[PDB]
């Protein structure tokens, strides 16, 4: 639960699914 | 909590050459190859950046529903209605005819080089020992086909979903069940852990996502709407884990929010049902397969 | 007699006009829906599909300039031709067309295997492209219709060099009498065929409104197509010095007006015996 | 660099196009019924070259596929009926065994009501006419069914019976054929009678794509 909720807000960095990174590190784009 | 609304959620790629549905997909740990086969007998290993056939395997049982890549990208797996899970060594044979269940085979997961847990329609998840031949654990305990297996980002813990709404959490060291979990109606068409390791998600014929802990014991959350109704095929999840994913019957892969509780993004792009659906090692990019053969890879 | 021309003519066309754009417009809405939803099933049937309903359109359009243009003198060759140009065309495309879907039904039918792999949508686009290239094609002798004069009464005075052997006789044979003998061919063999299925299966009670649909589509191009043509044999029998007759030749004239006033009104049957034998 | 391994790809799809002309012209066949239908007699019967077994023939230059499961057939959820695609479901039933006709028929009705074989021809075959022939005399067929009506001594009234029976069990009867047969364990000419059958399947198919109706 709260835990859950602390790994999200600590790890939200890495994820270029909530945050979409530009051409710039994006191999996809 | 502070909600993410909706993600713009764009394809970035998609890989053509299969000859018929897709069944399952996997992403390695360096995110840039995938592997995925269809039920025309073919496995193929995609470059996924660049779209380029890495290797096309021919297979002996056209009736195959689980593929596996091996975390050191060595070796991969290949089951299906044959009962007999294929080892194939990629540098592309054969490295083991591996058998030793009765029912079709439905999800099997790598350890390392050497070991792999095995889902198959005889009802029971056995774990194996490639170099072996033969089974080194079993687990028991479940009454219906086991078609969904995930294992711990620990290499220790894996759950299996076996087709009564419930869901075994077992040792791989202790070869035994460690939990239960209920709350479902249907088959457990596909499951997944909460990338951390202590919670995992549940998707059943019954159009109702679950996610569950292995801290609380008991059924954290749920997640569904009126107006779907199709079977949830296959879930996965995002490192940060505001967010996981369902492949639908319903021609599409909803995307929900994990915490919030409210849908937050659809991928449409796919002619039929979605099967396959798989998050990179690094949370890059998403892929998904569907029964049109057609592999595209959203972002 | 010239009254009743008139008067026969314009309520004839009227009706007709109004009901074919309607009918072979809804038919193009409803097949492009059909098509462009990447539907395989039904692509290469909506293909010529779509190619009857345009042919047919286009014979719509040509209705009201032969329904305010036809005796009001008009200083106008290019537009008269124009018109008379349209007016084969759509026709002759839509007789070619039913040709082509007919023997389109008999091969699938008869030849069940070929013609399940051999059934691309774009090898059908191929035939619909060759259709309107040969009727388009076919089309260049209507412009040796000028004769001597130079205001025109549309659909008349048309010239003798337009009414020779060589252009009457590869008029009928090559648009009518071949589109009638692969017609009756195709859907004779195709009703016998899907009949010869009694020897087996539950389709002897299931495949049946298919019967009845082939053989209403050959009853509908034989009654449009059979009489007109006919009537223009005879209108070249006039124009060749065989019939002297005076009322009869005017008889036969308005025969030939009302029988293709009566044949144009296929573009409204067409519309009716097929887009609505389907679901929707 | 990276892209020049690109051709290997294009390669590998110069394989992959070959099954292109294959996967499309297969006909995929079904084949199920019970131990004591004779399977094996079948198979044998026409010279045709774990869990579920797979056969390779051809006729008339057309290629079948007999995917036999192997009393994998016991299975009653979604997932292991991976057979959707397939052309025909083939069946054999004992005739002769009254007492096993009602599983049989149990069979039918319980096999031809997936929704998934929706869209999938039967080929209905009752094997063993002469231990029918030679056993309904001997056996009244009335004495194991309550609705027969016509000669429990005549033949064929029997085998109308029979074929009945079978038909009966469909939901939506107007979805695809069902063809039948009444073929002895020698079956001498029986994939004739196979060809034809799917050849009438590819016909109906084809009358569902030219939308005649
Ligand atoms: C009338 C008539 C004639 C004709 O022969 N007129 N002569 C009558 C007696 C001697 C002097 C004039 N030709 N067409 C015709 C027209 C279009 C095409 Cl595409 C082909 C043809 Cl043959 C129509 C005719 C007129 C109105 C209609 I509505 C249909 C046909």
């Amino acid at each position: 639960a709260a835990d859950l909720m602390a790994y999200c807000e600590a790890h939200a960095k890495e994820d270029p699914l909530l945050t979409p990174v530009p051409a710039s590190e994006n191999p996809f784009r | 909590i502070d909600p993410v609304g909706r993600i713009q959620m764009r394809t970035r790629r998609t890989l053509r050459g299969h000859l018929a549905k897709i069944y399952a997909m996997h992403w390695g740990t360096d995110s840039r190859l995938l592997v995925s086969a269809s039920q025309d007998g073919k496995l193929i290993i995609w470059d996924s950046y660049t779209t380029n056939k890495v290797h096309a395997i021919p297979l002996r049982s056209s009736w195959v529903m689980t593929c596996a890549y091996a975390p050191s990208g060595n070796y991969v797996a290949c089951g299906g209605l044959d009962n007999i899970c294929s080892i194939y060594n990629l540098k592309v044979r054969v490295s083991r005819e591996l058998a030793g269940h009765t029912g079709y085979l439905s999800c099997c997961r790598f350890l390392d080089d050497n070991q792999i847990v095995t889902s198959s329609g005889d009802t029971t998840c056995a774990l194996w020992d490639i170099e072996t031949g033969q089974q080194t654990t079993t687990f028991t305990g479940h009454t219906g086909d086991v078609m969904s297996l995930s294992l711990a980002p620990d290499t220790r813990l894996f759950v299996s979903g076996a087709c009564d709404a419930s869901a075994k959490l077992w040792d791989v060291r202790e070869g035994m069940c460690r939990q239960t979990f209920t709350g479902h109606e249907s088959d457990i068409n596909a499951i997944c852990f909460f990338p951390n390791g202590n919670a995992f998600a549940t998707g059943s014929d019954d159009a109702t996502c679950r996610l569950f802990d292995l801290r609380a014991d008991q059924e954290l959350m749920t997640y569904s709407h009126d107006n779907i109704i199709c079977g949830i095929t296959s879930v996965s999840f995002s490192k940060s884990g505001r967010l996981l994913l369902a492949g639908y019957d319903d021609f599409n892969c909803n995307v929900w929010d994990a915490l919030k509780a409210d849908r937050a993004g659809v991928l449409a792009g796919h002619d039929n049902r979605v099967s396959c659906l798989g998050v990179t090692d690094d949370g890059m990019a998403v892929a998904t397969g569907s029964w049109d053969s057609f592999l595209k890879i959203w972002n | 007699v010239n009254e009743l021309m008139k008067t026969l003519q314009f309520a004839v066309h009227i009706p007709t006009f109004v009901l074919g754009l309607l009918l072979n417009l809804l038919a193009i809405h409803g097949f492009s829906t059909f098509l462009k939803n990447r539907w395989p099933d039904y692509a290469a049937t909506s293909i010529y599909m779509i190619n009857l309903a345009v042919f047919d359109l286009l014979l719509v359009l040509s209705l009201p300039f032969k329904m305010v243009l036809s005796q009001v003198q008009s200083p106008f060759p290019s537009l008269c031709t124009l018109v008379e140009c349209l007016y084969f065309v759509s026709m002759y495309g839509s007789v070619f067309t039913i040709c082509f879907i007919s023997m389109d039904r008999f091969l699938a039918i008869r030849y069940p295997l070929l013609v399940s792999h051999l059934r691309s949508p774009r090898k059908i686009f191929g035939i619909c492209c060759t259709i309107w290239v040969l009727v388009w094609t076919g089309s260049i002798p209507i412009y040796s219709f000028h004769g001597k004069v130079e205001k025109y009464m549309c659909f008349h005075n048309m010239s003798d060099d337009t009414w020779s052997a060589k252009v009457f006789f590869p008029l009928e044979v090559f648009g009518f009498l071949l589109p009638m003998g692969i017609m009756g061919f195709c859907c004779s063999r195709s009703i016998h065929i899907l009949l010869g299925r009694r020897d087996h299966t539950q389709d002897w009670v299931q495949q049946k409104a298919c019967i009845y649909s082939i053989a209403a589509s050959l009853a509908v191009f034989v009654v449009s197509f059979l009489p007109v043509h006919l009537g223009f044999f005879l209108q070249f029998l006039v124009r060749n010095s065989f019939i002297v007759e005076c009322r009869a030749k005017q008889s036969i004239s308005f025969f030939l007006q009302l029988s293709m006033c009566f044949s144009n009104v296929n573009c409204c049957l067409d519309v009716f015996v097929y887009y609505f034998v389907i679901k929707e | 660099e990276d892209k020049a391994a690109a051709e290997r790809s294009k390669e590998i799809d110069k394989c992959l196009s070959r099954e292109k002309t294959y996967v499309k012209r297969l006909v995929k066949i079904l084949l199920l019924g019970a131990d004591n239908s004779g399977k094996s007699t079948f198979l044998k019967q026409m010279r045709i070259i774990k869990g579920i077994h797979e056969y390779d023939f051809e006729i008339k230059n057309v290629p079948f596929k007999m995917v036999d499961v192997g009393g994998q057939r016991s299975e009653r959820k979604r997932w292991f009926e991976c057979f959707d695609s397939v052309t025909s479901i083939l069946f054999l039933v004992d005739s002769s065994d009254f007492n096993r006709l009602t599983e049989s028929l149990n069979d039918f009705e319980t096999i031809v009501n997936n929704r998934v074989f929706s869209n999938v021809s039967i080929i209905l075959f009752l094997n063993k006419t002469d231990l029918l022939e030679e056993k309904v005399q001997i056996v009244s067929i009335k004495d194991y069914f309550l609705e027969f009506e016509g000669d429990p001594h005549c033949l064929r009234d029997v085998q109308k019976f029979l074929v009945e029976c079978f038909r009966n069990k469909r939901r939506d009867q107007q979805q695809k054929p069902l063809y039948h047969h009444f073929t002895t364990a020698i079956n001498t000419e029986n994939a004739r009678l196979i060809f034809r059958d799917v050849k009438d399947t590819i016909l109906h198919d084809n009358l569902k794509q030219l939308m005649l109706q």
